[PDB]
């Protein structure tokens, strides 16, 4: 099994993705402002 | 038939400007026949004689280029012309002058790169190794013009004695600028169907790594070579700007299209973000590394 | 008997070439060269072997190319208007004055052979291909465009062309900044032809539009240009309307 | 169990990848 | 590599003296044959060296040629130990490399020292080949250790200044 620590690993991977759902969803508000001119 | 020397009709701030694929049919002035000589010391003056123009990429009277040259094509020129030796020479001779025919071949294909690679679509690096090129050019005439004037006054001076002086005094570094530049140009015909002479360099490199003088040479033809490089890597970490405009640089900074100036302004984020890349392609193994 | 002796005898053909040479170099008629076609041509007479003309050929692109630029130099020398040019024609006569100089010396020392008069002036390749190439332009390109087009030449990784081209490029942008010196200090403009980022405006009947700004025609080497302009207007405003002359 | 959040991080590292070179493809054909 | 440098530098040599052998016009093929005779024992001992240029490698090359700089014969000897010379210089070299940066250079097997990239811990990745230590190199149990010192600081503690 995985060794057990103290940090909260499934929060670090959480946090990870979250921030990767703010990076996209930013490129796409700004792609849509691109292509539509 | 009279004969003419008419001048021709990115630029090319090199190619020749007169025309120079002109090849005679026939002899101007018809010469002895060889066979009908038979004393050795004649032949041998006589294609001394032809040589001294062979060696310089002209043909002559007893050597006569290949069927197989082609001026037109590109490869052709670059790779040099190939020489046949009239069948009448004596034997030795013959086979005396199949080794010295070569460096007409070396010549020609260099003085014919430099009259194609030497513009701005090839870069800094491709330019600045003309440069190299021409200047070993002038350097070897001199070695033939002390050759000519041995044969003129010397009478001593055979043909042995050529073949040793020529293969003792420029041999080598004729080999290597010759190798080096039909490898660039086998690698840019390649590439359509810049940077990459420092990676054909380090690949030649490696074999003469142990030579002393052979090391010597390609380590000099680096230094002043890459010199460029280093300027705009200097200028890029001391100032932050980019100045040669032929993309040659690793660190490719793009124009906003005038479309999206006002769009880009506003988000400076992207500005500064994703129009600073990094071209891959021309990066040495020194820079192959993500925090570097 | 020295090696070129034994083979006279086998050999013909016609040091004469080196006595007629240096008329022929010089872009000159010779006894046994002549120019034709309005100096676009010369011929090589008969009596000279396959080899000896293969390696005049090589050599005889000085004595054409030389001919073409003192052929324009000569045509252009007072006639151009724009100043760009002028300035280019004056480098472009300096070059030529050191290349007839040249010659003077490699002929003075009587040469032996083709070849060292070959190997001589051979550095004079890429000096002369580069002035021809940017003289056969004169015509289409404008006075700007012209100045733009040298302006490229001058990042070229070549010592010698980058050389040739950095030195006549000093000269020809020395009128820009003339122009430049004008505008910023007394406040006037001097460009009869459109080679400049500020012109005028007769028609108009208000000052603030009398004159305006080409941000297409601002070149790469001038900084701060939107401030010249405002210097400029300011000083037309200054020396003109208020009439204070004195400051 | 978590390596279902990690195939998911991995997925999203290649749909920005993909973004972003979407982005440079438009701007080069602009220019 | 070096040792072809070398072989054609001789080579040069003999054509030299050849030309000057003919250039003296020779009466007779007996004064030919002894104006190139000191050449016997040159041309020999190139030849015998040169046919084992394929199976030997890198390093019994080196060693194979190095037992002869103690030959008595001051012909033998002397060409032996002019030879050596260059042949020697590009191990001196790698040893050059790995004292003073700290890197290895010779992708061929041809040094006392190496690497194991399968390790996992910097102990145990470098070791020494106590087999090859060539008889001419002094003090290389010191050379390994300052090698690997080096290669510590420069990549471990990223002491890049000193």
């Amino acid at each position: 099994n995985i060794a057990t620590t103290t940090k909260s690993r499934e929060e670090e991977l959480n946090k990870r993705i979250v921030n990767y759902k703010i990076q996209l969803k930013l490129m796409k508000n700004f792609l849509q402002e691109l292509i539509d001119r | 038939s009279p004969d003419y020397v008419s001048l021709r009709e990115n630029l090319d701030i090199m190619s020749s400007c007169i025309v120079d694929s002109v090849i005679y049919k026939s002899q101007k002035i018809a010469g002895p026949l060889l066979s009908q000589i038979s004393n050795l010391n004649i032949q041998q003056a006589l294609i001394i004689r032809e040589l001294l123009f062979t060696l310089l990429g002209h043909e002559g009277h007893y050597i006569q280029y290949s069927k197989r040259y082609d001026p037109t094509s590109q490869i052709s020129r670059i790779e040099g012309p190939d020489y046949k030796i009239a069948k009448n020479l004596d034997i030795s001779l013959k086979v005396i002058t199949k080794k010295l025919v070569k460096f007409g071949k070396f010549y020609s294909g260099l003085k014919s790169f430099i009259q194609v690679f030497d513009n701005n679509k090839f870069g800094k690096i491709v330019q600045k190794f003309c440069s190299e090129v021409r200047k070993f050019l002038s350097s070897y005439q001199q070695v033939l013009i002390n050759v000519e004037h041995e044969f003129k006054f010397n009478k001593n001076f055979n043909l042995n004695m050529l073949d040793s002086l020529l293969h003792q005094e420029i041999s080598n570094e004729m080999t290597h600028l010759y190798q080096i530049g039909i490898e660039i140009s086998r690698i840019t015909e390649e590439r359509q169907k810049g940077g990459l002479l420092l990676q054909v360099i380090q690949e030649r490199m490696v074999y003469y790594k142990g030579d002393p003088t052979s090391l010597d040479f390609l380590t000099q033809l680096f230094d002043i070579v890459s010199s460029d490089y280093i300027g705009m890597l200097n200028q890029w970490l001391l100032e932050g700007v980019i100045n040669d405009p032929f993309d040659e640089f690793m660190i490719r900074e793009k124009r906003v299209p005038d479309s999206f100036m006002e769009i880009f302004q506003s988000k400076s984020e992207y500005y500064w973000n994703e129009l600073f890349l990094i071209k891959i392609d021309g990066l040495l193994n020194q820079f192959q590394n993500s925090t570097i | 008997l020295t090696l070129s002796q034994l083979i006279e005898p086998y050999y013909d053909t016609l040091q004469t070439i080196l006595t007629y040479l240096p008329y022929t170099m010089l872009g000159s008629d010779s006894k046994i060269f002549t120019f034709s076609n309005n100096y676009t041509r010369l011929e090589i007479p008969k009596d000279i072997n396959n080899s000896f003309s293969s390696l005049l050929r090589e050599v005889f692109e000085f004595a054409i190319l030389y001919k073409q630029l003192a052929i324009v130099v000569d045509r252009y020398k007072g006639t151009l208007v724009s100043a760009i040019k002028t300035a280019y024609i004056a480098i472009l006569e300096a070059q030529l004055n050191k290349y007839v100089n040249d010659i003077n010396n490699i002929f003075n020392n009587k040469p032996n052979s083709i070849l060292v008069v070959y190997n001589s002036i051979f550095p004079w390749i890429s000096i002369l291909r580069f002035l021809y190439r940017v003289s056969n332009r004169l015509n289409r390109l404008d006075g700007y465009e012209f100045l733009t087009f040298i302006y490229s030449f001058t990042n070229h990784g070549d010592p010698k062309i980058r050389g040739i081209a950095v030195t006549a490029f000093t000269e020809v942008v020395k009128p820009y900044y003339n122009i430049v010196e004008h505008w910023i200090v007394k406040g006037e403009l001097i460009d009869n032809n459109n080679e400049f980022f500020i012109i005028f405006d007769q028609e108009q009947n208000e000052f603030n539009s009398i004159i305006k700004l080409l941000p297409k025609k601002i070149p790469a080497f001038i900084k701060s240009s939107d401030k010249i302009f405002q210097i400029g207007k300011t000083l037309i405003f200054l020396n003109k309307y208020c009439r204070e002359l004195k400051w």
